[PDB]
């Protein structure tokens, strides 16, 4: 959640004082997957170290 | 009732938003008259003409 700061302005007596609602904004963060893979023989498992 | 000052903390301007002015305010009520108007005597002077 991200938001602006409230704009105050300078005013005479007795006068009506404007709006300043702030907005607000939303950033978003996706998830990726990323993979290796690694195939060995099944001679190589059985006689390497 | 008697006399009552009541203090309102928020007067609105024209768009129906604070001015920053404040207020009080003040009332009380009553009423009365004569029940028998024998029991008096008033002297009217006419000076018509």
């Amino acid at each position: 959640v991200s938001s602006a700061a409230v704009q105050w302005s300078w005013d005479a007596e007795f006068e009506e004082v404007s709006d300043d609602s702030p907005e607000f904004g939303q950033p978003e963060i996706p998830v990726k997957k990323a993979q290796g893979f690694v195939p060995i023989s099944i001679e190589a498992l059985q006689d390497e170290a | 009732i008697g006399m009552t000052v009541e203090f309102i903390p928020h007067l609105f301007g024209t768009n129906r938003r604070p001015n920053g002015s404040r207020g009080w305010f003040a009332y009380y009520r009553m009423g009365a008259d004569v029940v028998n108007p024998n029991a008096f005597r008033l002297l009217n002077v006419e000076t018509a003409s």
